[PDB]
RNA sequence: CUGAUAACUUACAGGACGCUUUGGCUUCAUUGCUUUUCAGGUGAACUGCCGAGUAGGUAG
């Protein structure tokens, strides 16, 4: 009962990560104007490198769906031949399920986000009681991260140039209706919902 | 000339570059980084060696060992070319004594070159070399950014004109020695990015490291400690920046070698010119246009030989 | 021999930096000092042609 | 069940035995031979000519 | 355009009986492998919040 609006990258020469996250920035750009959280992020083509070609967009209503792909930087990279739409076609009813869920246990374990915990530490560890000594926390020493196609976003309200990084892992066809966040998504916090990867 | 047979034995003997990061509480703990091995779903070994929160400074310790190994050739095969050398090297010692080398060489000794690039993004880093034979204190330096900078600022009182002799006089006298103990004390900001050495990997970024009380600390090479303390050689056609003093010249970062065999300025078409350095080196005058320039390097690569063979 | 080559030694292939593999033994950080113990032996095998 | 390097018999024996300078001229000990060998100046004192 | 032209060799079969290779033996003198070595993250994946947290979650 789902509806998905394919766009794909044409010109040979490009940084898909760089450009599907541009993508998901006007998808972030969009939904702060109408209070809504409807909309998918549903890769076809991810590879164990370099996250493929073209990106969907699955949704519910299909009346903030068809919206999303007429935000004047889609049609001005349409007009210029960069993008090739699919004119919202209805899911077929066998489909592979995956969730893209934004982990963000990778940017705690790099050595300024484990100080910056270590600092948050600090900071609450005046629920009173003299604190732990600082020198017993050592950057583990063989740590393994598997896989999670880091694209890169950025905040506008300041100047932070944060990362975010999703894993493909695959589960249980259907719960939810639909939640799932600003930045798309198969995460945020209650709705680990399928995506049904057109 | 090269008789089939003509290796040299080092003088400067460097050690490994050991790191320690010291607390609040005024104790040693070995630096330790960890190694982020990359898993793609159905080895890229990629290591991070950040200073640790709420760490007072990180310090570095080596020794270095001054010998006087550049007298005789290991190896000569030859006793014809045995007294040139010979001859060569103290006639240099008489005419145009080793204070220039010896300053040279103790310059980036005592001004933190040998970090290469943990100066970078530093607030203030003090060097305190203990020399042996040595009858008073540690020879300590200040703040190594504003205080010495220049050759006169290393010239002050009772900190030169005492280091520079017991090095005159290990490169003279025969199994002359002298081996310094450099401790240097790196003020980092909070969790500053440190740069060892790394290893060859043979086909990215995997550190060259050592084990200190059971555990494995980053070592910034045995080779990158020598390489740093020998970059004197700015005797080449024009002048440009401090090389490696090497046979041919040659330039690292940038991948071409200056002081190369078409120009003639090599250590083969000038350790052939011998015969004529020693007919020089008689009476007054010798110029420093294309003669001590030329002898400087001469002695800078008889230093560091080994091995002239043809 | 001992002129200069043809252009295979440029000034471009003469900065590659060639290889090694080497044994490197140093004393650890932290030791007191090195310890090196053997035994020799005098005979009387020079009396008498073996 | 740590292997550990060695300096080896034969070159403590040629060590023991650095005793000879009752050889034409004389400088330093050499390693006693039959033909006076020296290892750095690679010429042999001690030959068969003299 | 061939020493040309033409061309059915076929039936049946028991190698078996027996066997001691053995005696003796000293490889051992002497030994220096050594000289010299840059692997290279331009600044760059941040700052918060919830949580008793070297557990686990979260916004931008």
């Amino acid at each position: 009962k789902w509806y998905y609006k394919t766009i794909t990258f044409l010109p040979e020469l490009c940084n898909n990560e760089s450009l599907a996250a541009k993508c998901l920035r006007v998808l972030h750009g969009f939904n702060y104007q109408y209070e809504t959280r409807n909309i998918g992020v549903s890769f076809p083509l991810w590879c164990d490198a370099t996250v493929g070609k073209k990106i969907s967009f699955v949704s519910k209503n299909k009346i903030e769906l068809d919206l999303l792909l007429k935000q004047h930087y889609f049609v001005q990279m349409e007009q210029l031949q960069y993008f090739h739409i699919s004119n919202t076609v209805l899911v077929p009813e066998d489909c592979t399920y995956v969730s893209f869920r934004r982990c963000q246990s990778i940017d705690k374990l790099t050595a300024a986000g484990l100080a910056r915990k270590i600092r948050r530490l600090e900071k609450r560890a005046l629920s009173r009681g003299e604190q732990f000594d600082p020198s017993s926390f050592a950057q583990k020493e063989h740590t393994a991260i598997a896989h999670y196609h880091s694209l890169g976003e950025s905040s506008k309200q300041t100047n932070r140039n944060f990362r975010l990084n999703i894993r493909m892992l695959s589960e249980q066809p259907r719960e939810g209706n639909s939640i799932f966040s600003s930045y798309g998504l198969s995460n945020s916090e209650n709705s680990f919902q399928p995506v049904p990867l057109i | 000339k090269l008789p089939t047979n003509l290796a040299y034995e080092r003088s400067i003997d460097p050690s490994d570059v050991c790191f320690f990061v010291v607390w609040p509480d005024d104790r040693k703990t070995p630096l330790t980084y960890n190694s982020r091995t990359l898993l793609g779903q159905m080895p890229h070994q990629v290591d991070f060696c950040h200073v640790p929160y709420g760490a007072s400074h990180i310090e570095c310790s080596f020794s270095v060992s001054f010998s006087s190994e550049l007298r005789q050739p290991y190896k000569c095969n030859s006793s014809k070319v045995k007294q040139t050398l010979v001859q060569l090297v103290e006639l240099y010692e008489t005419k145009i004594g080793w204070t220039e080398l010896a300053t040279r060489y103790l310059m980036n000794i005592c001004n933190g070159k040998w970090l290469w690039k943990n100066t970078r993004k530093a607030y203030c880093w003090n060097i305190v070399l203990t020399p042996w034979p040595w009858n008073g204190e540690k020879v300590g330096f200040e703040d190594i950014r504003t205080n010495y900078t220049s050759r006169q600022d290393f010239k002050n009182n009772k900190n030169w004109s005492a280091i520079v002799e017991m090095i005159k006089t290990a490169f003279s006298s025969t199994d002359g020695l002298a081996i310094f103990e450099v401790r240097a004390t790196l003020h980092l900001p909070t969790n500053a990015m440190v740069r060892p050495s790394q290893v060859f990997t043979e086909k990215s970024r995997v550190f060259q490291s050592t084990t200190i009380d059971g555990e494995r600390s980053p070592i910034l090479g045995a080779f990158k400690t020598g390489a740093a303390i020998a970059t004197i050689d700015d005797w080449y056609p024009e002048a440009t920046e401090p090389l490696r003093v090497g046979r041919f010249g040659v330039h690292r970062e940038d991948v071409t070698c200056y002081r190369h065999p078409s120009t003639g300025k090599d250590f083969f078409s000038i350790l052939q010119q011998a015969e004529h350095y020693i007919e020089v080196l008689s009476a007054n005058k010798t110029p420093a246009q294309e003669t001590i320039n030329d002898m400087h390097f001469l002695m800078a690569n008889l230093i560091k030989g080994g091995m002239f063979q043809h | 021999v001992s002129g200069q080559p043809i252009k295979s030694a440029t000034a471009e292939a003469l900065a590659q930096g060639n290889p090694h593999q080497v044994d490197f033994c140093h004393v650890p950080y932290g030791a007191s000092h090195i310890e090196c113990s053997f035994s020799v032996s005098f005979s009387s095998e020079l009396r008498q042609p073996y």
